[PDB]
């Protein structure tokens, strides 16, 4: 009844890669 | 007999900011009156904070306290070329903390709180003052491990601006 | 009923010196630059701002900032079917940022700011700039525990005006 | 007429915080049984961890959420020439995440983990895996503002170990 | 009719420098730890200082912060044809600041101070070192406005001595 | 009572980093 859920989207954490 | 004094106003010299001295006050008014607090500072500091190191835990944390719509406002600060991720990525850092939280109504809240930004050659930048006003909601207790142990209490945040001072602020 | 009209002890930041109680009240209780240009600020940004669902404490907050004159002009924005509330409704939102505040004499002051319209099919209509002219008083601390913790100061906006900027760069 | 109250107040000429001398007011009280929990995860892993830059809070918090016994136990891994503040320093931090908590009782629950040590020169020292016992109640809320908005629940522990699991696997 | 309490006193955290605001800090019918400290400074400083142009106020102050014996015995410094309005008038004036106050018992305490002469010519004297001794108590609130807005917590000297310092 | 209390870790005050 609630739906109550959290959100989807792309992920917290990505690669520090250096340059 | 018994007679009320009032609270006193504290104006900071920098900043023109006029704070409330509480008179002998520390009253909390209600289940969520100051649990609320707690999870308004939480989602302030880790949205708006940054550090490549921790990022991905406030990230994911931001997201599991907010709703669908200001999920996707919070991931796409980190999208293009002025990504936090590229413009800060690891040669920069954000700082961020709370001073004050001062909820006003039905599931909204004023958070008034501060952030500088912190780098590779050891400088410092000067601090910045901004206002957060959240709107919110609990959407109830998350049903995965992941979740529970972030967010017991389902806070989520379904309305969200933060305005910085204008010029110095 | 009536208690005693509630005391500012103003604190100034750089030296910790206390202030008093002062005939403030009948003359513009809001002193000093950087104090006045945060009332000016916070009352434009909340006054052209909205927000279906954070505008109920920015409405009552303009309110509170405003002579009766005022909170009407600013009350009938709302009204008709042409209401704000209609208009942008829970469809579209407005975001306003103030750039910079120059006091200019005797309860008088120069806001120059922005405002933009976002809205639920992820769109946003090109920011207008906008400079707001605000006659202003103080009348000293409020007597209500819902408007001390919103307005301690007294800010109180006498005469409003804002018109469109043109950018003849 | 009865003699005026006396009256004082004291001005933090660092942060601005003016703060009447009268004591404060008290603040609200309910009891729910799944706070300790919370408290106790989120205090474990701010204790085991370690960062130059964001210690304090963790080192605060850690106390925050201890006995007295417990909270001087804490305290003195700072302590002597052996100290974390002088053995990582500011050339080595240390990284801690849960994997699974169980609670087994009344006030007690086992808490498994990892922990892993990173360093200035870029390197990575294998991570090890270790389990906590920790004994705990709630005190119920705090009243400060400095404590209700890190721990309102009022998780508290009483008795804290752990040791280095053995992977016999 | 409503009657009216203390507003607040001044403690700067860093520096301890205490500032008394309109209504005056009350000293709680009772000597006090700093109750003493404020109300001795400024009693001191109103009641041996002097200008023309201020005196009706510290003249009228220290009449209230005294003992009908203390307020004769300041009242007949401005008697005769040495009075102070007569020797200073509105040719010279008296400048007094208080350097330290430490009580020492039971309504009693010690204050240390500074005294010198300006004057209309421009010049002014060498500055004089002089101690206090005050004893004193407390009368509680008073009831009359224009007694409650200088003293509200009802200090009074009851005794009263001052002597150079060598 | 509940007794909240501290007399916790200095925060503010890192050391000379070498």
């Amino acid at each position: 009844v609630v739906r109550q859920v959290i959100p989807g989207y792309t992920p917290r954490p990505i690669r520090p890669e250096p340059e | 007999q018994p007679a009320p004094a009032p609270l006193v106003l504290r104006v900071d010299n920098a900043t023109g900011a006029v704070d409330v001295v509480t008179t002998l006050r520390e009253h909390e008014s209600s289940y969520g009156e100051v649990v609320d607090t707690y999870w308004l500072n939480q989602y302030v500091l880790n949205r708006e904070a940054y550090d490549y190191n921790t990022i991905q835990m406030n990230y994911d944390t931001t997201a599991l306290l907010s709703a669908p719509a200001v999920q996707q406002d919070y991931y796409k600060l980190f999208d293009g070329s002025n990504a936090r991720d590229r413009v800060l990525g690891n040669k920069a850092r954000i700082t961020v903390r709370v001073r004050s939280i001062q909820p006003n109504g039905r599931g909204q809240a004023t958070v008034r709180f501060t952030t500088q930004q912190h780098n590779s050659n050891g400088t410092v930048e000067a601090p910045q003052h901004q206002i957060a006003t959240i709107g919110y909601t609990y959407i109830g207790a998350p049903m995965r491990s992941s979740d529970r142990l972030l967010n017991p209490l389902g806070f989520q945040v379904t309305s969200y601006r933060a305005d910085p001072e204008i010029l110095n602020n």
